[PDB]
């Protein structure tokens, strides 16, 4: 079990720790968060009470070191930090420990939501989207825009997810123009998985990331790499066995852990229409179209 | 953007720019068989293309031996259509390519761009104008040179005969649609009209009769008391 502590809370804010969240109030004396599951990727994310634009956050792993939040006045946001100095550390968690100033991370044992969320989001992966090399850990906002929402400014603060484009010389063969774009396998397999992505962990990683950063910063451009990823592999006629099942588990396990009142924005009609019910895929996805008809029967 | 009746003097600029017409690209006619079910065969088709400030045609015969063995017809027309366009394009100068291409119709705009990725200067447009270049088979010329095609065909026209040496582009277009339009609405009539009267001859390199300017006013007022009458015959109005 791992802990990630605060110097202070000076500023009324909602924290997030992955799915769970806790208020906060100004200068109320909250000090961290313990008994973090150690093995998978982590998300501790912030909402100012008085601008409920901007939710912001970090992704981290504690196995990669010490990491603690600390409130800057100056650029008036929650930080995350690194503390090299283990000693030190170790220190301050057990004196908040013993104060009893710290809340502990709410999993309950039956549930592996967060496992299934993340199964193949790795923090060496993330670090490549999210390029800022002298942190371990990887800020992320609500209004961070994709490399390729940038094509169509800044480089240093944008989302390096794999641009996906069914219309582009990438995705279409010469001659081979109306069988690629009507059955995307091609795309999806050689240029995809074996050529960029290596094998689909990490492809679903990407997948499961981009899901992850739509839904708790409402990261638009997120959203739209996360459609663009299912549709590929769903308008491929030709997909590995094992990635179609695994499919259906991700794609479940997000619809389960979406907010209801959400469901306007972050799901998109046509993609879901047409994974679920037109494509090569239809038949493949039982237990996600079996969650999304009892839930969001509306949007299709 | 959408071609419409705000941008429609676009047209006649000189950014060179080609309609694209697939109406007539996948012809079937559709008969019973001897245990009475429907079966449909192929005739010739052709792909429409024209450039609307001069005149020039690009008539690309589809001879029916294209489709042979094909599944999924009117799909594969469409993708057929764009590669054939793509190709005529390729085979232009440079200085000839178009800088737009206009669809007649929408479900054409995704074959064609993904056969022209090659030229991402051109940009392929739809439009909301109601065209009625499926009448195009209704011009006698370009029906015969269809169906004699004996294999795949480019035949080269210039579908305002001569009328540029004394109009301009904005009123021989505007004499082509209307013509048209009468040819699509009641072809019989439309046609009765033309040739009616027999002095009036079509020289072996046009497609429309010779008529002087006069002849014209009378002709186009012709087509339109055509197109009117056939409308409230539509709708009873």
């Amino acid at each position: 079990m791992n802990t990630v502590p605060f110097t202070s809370a000076p500023i009324e804010v909602t924290i997030g720790i992955d799915q769970y969240s806790f208020n906060v109030k100004e200068n109320q004396p909250f000090h961290g968060i313990k008994d973090i599951p150690i093995g998978h990727v982590h998300v501790i994310h912030f909402q100012h009470a008085d601008n409920s634009s901007m939710r912001y956050g970090y992704w981290f792993d504690c196995r990669m070191g010490n990491f603690y939040i600390q409130y800057d006045p100056k650029d008036g946001l929650y930080k995350m930090m690194e503390e090299r100095d283990g000693a030190k550390f170790e220190n301050i968690v057990h004196n908040f420990k013993e104060r009893q100033m710290m809340v502990s991370y709410p999993k309950i044992d039956e549930d592996d939501t967060w496992y299934n969320l993340t199964e193949f989001v790795q923090m060496d992966k993330i670090r490549k989207i999210v390029r800022k090399d002298e942190n371990q850990f990887s800020y992320v906002d609500s209004s961070m825009t994709t490399v390729q929402e940038n094509e169509l400014s800044d480089p240093a603060h944008s989302l390096n997810y794999t641009v996906i484009n069914f219309k582009s010389r990438e995705a279409i063969r010469p001659g081979h123009e109306m069988e690629d774009f009507l059955d995307k396998s091609y795309y999806l397999n050689t240029v995809m998985l074996q050529g960029i992505f290596k094998n689909s962990s990490n492809y679903f990683g990407e997948l499961q990331f981009a899901f992850l950063n739509a839904m708790f910063f409402g990261n638009y451009g997120s959203s739209l790499q996360w459609h663009a990823m299912i549709e590929l592999i769903c308008s491929s006629a030709t997909v590995p066995k094992h990635m179609l099942d695994k499919l259906d588990e991700i794609l479940y396990y997000q619809i389960k852990t979406l907010p209801e009142q959400y469901s306007d924005i972050l799901l998109n009609e046509r993609v879901w229409n047409i994974c679920l019910y037109s494509s090569f895929q239809k038949n493949s996805l039982h237990n996600t179209e079996k969650i999304m008809e009892n839930k969001y029967p509306e949007l299709l | 953007g959408a071609m419409n009746s705000s941008n429609y003097a676009e047209l006649f600029n000189n950014d060179i720019k080609l309609f694209v017409d697939d109406t007539n690209v996948y012809r079937v006619t559709v008969h019973k068989t001897f245990e009475g079910n429907v079966a449909t065969k192929a005739i010739n088709g052709c792909i429409f293309t024209l450039n609307p400030k001069t005149g020039h045609l690009f008539l690309k015969i589809i001879h029916t031996s294209v489709w042979a063995g094909q599944k999924r017809l009117s799909q594969l027309a469409k993708w057929k259509t764009a590669e054939e366009v793509s190709a005529l394009v390729r085979s232009l100068p440079k200085e000839e390519q178009p800088k737009q291409i206009i669809v007649t119709r929408k479900a054409m705009l995704d074959p064609l761009e993904v056969h022209m990725l090659d030229f991402p200067n051109i940009a392929i447009r739809p439009t909301e104008l109601r065209l009625p270049f499926s009448a195009a088979m209704s011009i006698d010329k370009l029906s015969d040179v269809v169906m004699k095609a004996t294999e795949p065909q480019m035949v080269l026209f210039n579908i305002y005969d001569d009328w540029l040496d004394r109009i301009s582009s904005y009123t021989a277009f505007s004499r082509l649609t209307l013509l048209l339009r009468a040819l699509k609405t009641n072809e019989e009539s439309a046609k009765m009209i033309l040739l009616s009267d027999p002095t009036i001859t079509i020289k072996s390199y046009h497609l429309w009769p010779s008529f002087t300017d006069e002849q014209w006013i009378t002709i186009e007022s012709q087509m339109r008391d055509l197109i009117l009458t056939e409308y409230g015959r539509k709708y009873n109005v």
